[PDB]
């Protein structure tokens, strides 16, 4: 019950400097450096269809929700050790909040 | 602690000399938008930018902020 | 350099090699024992060492 | 480098043993391109998608995204890690690494 | 060439190991290693360095 919804606004702005190189959010976006993002949320992780990942990823297995989802942009590596996305982390958990808020929205 | 560099380059803008390069910029900014918004647009050829404008700014920026940075970092 | 500061160790006569080659061997020690204490005391605290030694908990 | 590439939408990350002497401006470039990156690109400037503007790469047009932020580090003397110091640090260590 | 062509001039910083008589500052070193652990070894590799 850790994450708390914030400003969705903030949370963009978190996606486009943090996550937009490597991703896309729109329903029928392309892949890129990782997979679109559409549809996580409810979903099993490594299967969006067109993506190539890591066994580490897939074998994890993660049912994505708003607070593993948390912990895992905390810090990725940590979470999936063997992961291929190459991303710093946030640490303040008011970033996790809005990112994952912007996120919800943006799947919805 | 917010990122010295960045301080130091928001302290600069609000110089006299800053503020008159930020001017000439968003004057550009204004004037591209605009012609952005006129019809055939996208077949001229000749599109102006503003990378001059920004130039001239981060120049300035730079001969304020380079000598005084390190002195605020470990 | 003063002339009677030179007769008393040389009199007149020009420096030998033998001497010569002895005073480089001397020199060769005493000039890098000093340059490198003066370049360590300049860069006191960037060093390893300092940093090492900063590295106490 | 097909691997690398893939990883990079084509792109090739070079090795960094030799940045500091291999690029004009030595630290001083490699300081300002990491500290450079404005949040968006100049007006007029169409930015070839998968590129990032950072106006010290000549073109200004670059495809590695800005990846220091502020804190994202945490540093084992306690020195706060901000963008600028993370930049200035790691400058040093890759002249090291050239010299 | 245009200015965009040639890129932005690099401003001088003053880096403690410019000038003839300054060494490295060792503990920078030792810091920037570890951002390059965290950060940059994701994409760059650094081959030459035993
Ligand atoms: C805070 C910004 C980011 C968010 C919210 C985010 C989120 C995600 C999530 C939830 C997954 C799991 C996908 C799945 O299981 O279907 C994922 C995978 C991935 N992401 Fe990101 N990501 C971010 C930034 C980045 C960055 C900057 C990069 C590229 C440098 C990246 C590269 C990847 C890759 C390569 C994978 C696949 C992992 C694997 O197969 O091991 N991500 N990301
Ligand atoms: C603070 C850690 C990093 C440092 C010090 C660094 C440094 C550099 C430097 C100096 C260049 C050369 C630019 C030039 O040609 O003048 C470069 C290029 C590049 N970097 Fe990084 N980088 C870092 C992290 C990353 C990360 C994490 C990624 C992958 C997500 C990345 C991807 C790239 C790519 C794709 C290029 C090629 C750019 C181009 O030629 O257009 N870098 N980097
Ligand atoms: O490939 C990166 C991707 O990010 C976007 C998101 O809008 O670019 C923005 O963020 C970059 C990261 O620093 C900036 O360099 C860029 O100027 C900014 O627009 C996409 O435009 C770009 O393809």
């Amino acid at each position: 019950t850790e994450f708390k919804a914030g400003s969705a606004k903030k949370g963009a702005t978190l996606f486009k400097t943090r996550c937009l190189q490597c991703h896309t959010v729109e329903k029928g976006g392309p892949h890129k450096v990782g997979p679109n993002l559409h549809g996580i949320f409810g979903r099993h992780s490594g299967q969006a269809e067109g993506y190539s990942y890591t066994d580490a990823n897939i074998k994890k297995n993660v049912l994505w929700d708003e607070n593993n989802m948390s912990e895992y942009l905390t810090n990725p590596k940590k979470y999936i050790p063997g992961t291929k996305m190459a991303f710093g982390g946030l640490k303040k958990e008011k970033d996790r909040n809005d990112l994952i808020t912007y996120l919800k929205k943006a799947c919805e | 602690v917010t990122d010295q560099l960045e301080d130091l380059r928001e302290h600069f803008k609000n110089t006299e000399e800053g503020k008159a390069l930020v001017h000439h910029y968003e004057e550009c900014a204004e004037r591209v938008k605009i012609q952005q918004q006129q019809p055939g647009y996208a077949d001229l050829e000749h599109k102006e930018d503003c990378v001059e404008e920004f130039f001239h700014l981060q120049h300035y920026l730079d001969t304020a902020t380079a000598p005084r940075l390190f002195d605020k970092l470990k | 350099s003063f002339s009677s500061l030179y007769k008393t160790f040389f009199k007149r006569n020009a420096v030998f090699v033998g001497t010569i080659f002895a005073g480089a061997f001397v020199f060769q020690t005493v000039f890098d024992t000093a340059i490198t204490s003066w370049y360590e005391n300049h860069n006191k605290g960037k060093l390893w060492k300092d940093v090492k030694a900063r590295i106490a908990a | 480098e097909q691997a690398a590439r893939a990883a990079n939408q084509g792109a090739l990350p070079p090795d960094l043993s030799l940045i500091v002497k291999a690029r004009h401006g030595g630290c001083d470039y490699i300081f300002s391109l990491l500290t450079g990156y404005p949040d968006e690109p100049p007006a007029g400037v169409a930015l070839p998608p998968g590129s990032n503007y950072n106006p010290y790469f000549p073109g200004g047009s670059i495809a590695m995204a800005r990846v220091l932020f502020d804190d994202m580090v945490e540093y084992e003397d306690g020195t706060p890690a901000t963008t600028s110091q993370m930049a200035k640090d790691v400058t040093t260590f890759l002249n090291w690494c050239a010299e | 060439m245009t200015a965009a062509e040639h890129g932005l001039h690099a401003p001088a910083y003053a880096w403690s190991h410019n000038g003839p008589f300054e060494t490295f500052d060792h503990a920078s070193i030792r810091r920037g290693y570890q951002v390059y652990r965290e950060v940059c070894a994701a994409c760059h590799s650094l081959d030459r360095v035993a």
